[PDB]
RNA sequence: UGCGCAGAUACCGGGAGGAACGCCGAUGGCGAAGGCAGCCACCUGGUCCACCCGUGACGCUGAGGCGCGAAAGCGUGGGGAGCAAACCGGAUUAGAUACCCGGGUAGUCCACGCCCUAAACGAUGCGCGCUAGGUCUCUGGGUCUCCUGGGGGCCGAAGCUAACGCGUUAAGCGCGCCGCCUGGGGAGUACGGCCGCAAGGCUGAAACUCAAAGGAAUUGACGGGGGCCCGCACAAGCGGUGGAGCAUGUGGU
């Protein structure tokens, strides 16, 4: 975007909890333009969450996210010659996307045979504080305030 | 901000033993305040230096001083 | 083993680096740190965040002999120069005065080429 | 590389030594040019203003001569902190006989004697007379919004100029005198001479060779020049190719 800001597309609320972040999630999770498949995988994987354990899958799923979310992230920017890994703050919009690619990527590094046991499992993890979507946040936060030295070339 | 000559009396610019008023000329450090800040003419700028010299040397005015800021 | 509880601390900043002394009010130094002192080698001990350190550990070592009121000494433009400061300010240690002391010469010596 | 446990760097005190003068400092001042910055005293040159006193054309320029002449370099003797040709190393690199980093001799400073070059530039020789102004400034005098000298800048009348530009600080208009130029390469070379301790300087060709060498300005183009701004150009993101087997096209055979 050289011109404009990109305004950020409205997506629609979910057809069943009425929230804009889970609709995004089943986005993430669709592969080939099959939606009708990717909401019966994360709303299949609802069902393994609620019974496994005792609390509203609305509630797990905002707190699994909320614990991928990295407060800082590293970036390079050409100096004197190689470039540099630069720590800087994530947009609160990146944070968004981040963690919900990582939730899906991490997922899908399960052992779980089916789909949405993966998904279930990993948020569950997730939310817990363990799994491989906080390990990937982990280590990105990691990145930063080791860095930390050229915290100097913000930008 | 005033200048030096607008806040000051009539003064002998040629006389080295006057530190209260040759102080006045002087900047926070020892150095000599451009004509600027003097509101000096070029002629009295050129007294006022080597009288100000003068007065480093007998030990009235300093030479560099520090600076307490930053 | 001294109990000085006040003194002067040194802030030498170069280009290639930046360190510490702290010192007793006669000028004796007492504790010192730098950007080699703790772990960094290169060019990263010209960088501000290693004079952030420098300055908290050669702050750190002053708290172990008692001191408590601090006298800036500042000498010489660099990176973190300030940064050393802003540390020092919040080590603990209350700084008294702040001075810039930078030896500047009346065009006494011929520098190196580097420098003309 | 180097320096540091034989205790550096950093910090305080004391001492030694050499070189250069921060601020003031200026787009400023002074000199014939080179050039001249701490302060003090002595010796001393130039220059400018007022008075309208004195001399009464005593003036201008100037081949030769003579004196001066940044830096570097030379001789003798000193001096030597910092910088630093040469050189010793470390890196970089395709190579590094360099740019960068650590060292370091001459030298840079002083005295006395040479050397005589320079983009020694205003690339504009000196003196005098004449030709609109406006503005900034250094320095004198004045009845001191200002007038009047003598310098240093910028715009610009007329005019000049190939053009840029110059324009009472002429590159204008005139006059006097000195020096100097006659296409480029060869060549500031050869020879002879004069000078020099040397390095070299001043003077300064020919054969041969070429249809050019040059100046200013124009439109473009380019910049590892500047500003401003676009495209899935990058970045953010999603699926790919490069691997496998096959289909097809090309290279090669
Ligand atoms: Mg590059
Ligand atoms: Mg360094
Ligand atoms: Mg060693
Ligand atoms: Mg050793
Ligand atoms: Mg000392
Ligand atoms: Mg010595
Ligand atoms: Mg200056
Ligand atoms: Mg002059
Ligand atoms: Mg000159
Ligand atoms: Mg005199
Ligand atoms: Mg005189
Ligand atoms: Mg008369
Ligand atoms: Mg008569
Ligand atoms: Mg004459
Ligand atoms: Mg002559
Ligand atoms: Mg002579
Ligand atoms: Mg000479
Ligand atoms: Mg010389
Ligand atoms: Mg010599
Ligand atoms: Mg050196
Ligand atoms: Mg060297
Ligand atoms: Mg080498
Ligand atoms: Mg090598
Ligand atoms: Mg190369
Ligand atoms: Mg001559
Ligand atoms: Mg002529
Ligand atoms: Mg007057
Ligand atoms: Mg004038
Ligand atoms: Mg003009
Ligand atoms: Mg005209
Ligand atoms: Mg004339
Ligand atoms: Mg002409
Ligand atoms: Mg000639
Ligand atoms: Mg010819
Ligand atoms: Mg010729
Ligand atoms: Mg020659
Ligand atoms: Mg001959
Ligand atoms: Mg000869
Ligand atoms: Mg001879
Ligand atoms: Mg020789
Ligand atoms: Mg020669
Ligand atoms: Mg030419
Ligand atoms: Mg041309
Ligand atoms: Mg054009
Ligand atoms: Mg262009
Ligand atoms: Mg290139
Ligand atoms: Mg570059
Ligand atoms: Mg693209
Ligand atoms: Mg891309
Ligand atoms: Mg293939």
């Amino acid at each position: 975007a050289r011109r404009r800001r990109a305004e950020v597309r409205q997506l629609q609320p979910d057809l069943v909890y009425g929230d804009v972040l889970v609709t995004a999630f089943i986005n993430k999770i669709m592969r080939d333009g099959k939606k009708n498949l990717a909401a019966r995988i994360f709303y299949d994987a609802c069902k393994i969450i609620q019974e496994k354990t005792g609390q509203e899958p609305l509630k797990v799923f905002k707190q699994a996210v909320e614990n991928v979310k990295p407060r800082m992230e590293v970036r390079s920017r050409r100096v004197g010659g190689a470039n540099y890994q630069v720590p800087m703050e994530v947009s609160p919009r990146r944070q968004q996307s981040l963690a919900l690619r990582w939730l899906v990527q991490a997922a899908n590094q399960r052992p779980e045979r089916r789909a949405a046991v993966r998904i279930a499992h990993e948020l569950m993890d997730a939310a817990e504080g363990k799994g491989g979507a906080v390990k990937k946040k982990e280590d990105v936060e990691r990145m930063a305030e080791a860095n930390r030295a050229y915290a100097h070339y913000r930008w | 901000k005033a200048k030096v000559k607008a806040t000051l009396g009539e003064f002998d610019l040629r006389d080295y033993r006057n530190v209260e008023v040759l102080k006045r000329f002087l900047s926070e450090t020892g150095k000599i305040l451009p004509r600027r800040r003097t509101g000096l003419s070029a002629k009295e700028q050129r007294i006022l230096a080597k009288t100000i010299k003068r007065a480093r040397i007998l030990g009235l005015l300093p030479f560099t001083e520090k600076l307490v800021r930053k | 083993k001294r109990q000085v509880a006040s003194g002067r601390a040194y802030i030498h900043a170069s280009y290639n680096n930046t360190i510490v002394t702290i010192t007793d009010p006669d000028g004796n130094p007492i504790t010192w740190s730098s950007g080699g002192v703790i772990g960094y080698k290169g060019s990263r001990k010209g960088t501000p965040y290693a004079a952030q350190l420098a300055a908290l550990d050669a702050a750190k070592k002053a708290m172990a002999y008692g001191m408590q009121s601090v006298d800036v000494i500042v000498r010489g433009t660099g990176a973190g120069r300030e940064q050393a400061i802003r540390a020092l300010q919040a080590s603990g240690l209350q700084v008294k005065s702040i001075v810039d002391d930078t030896p500047v010469p009346h065009n006494g010596c011929r520098p190196k080429k580097k420098f003309r």
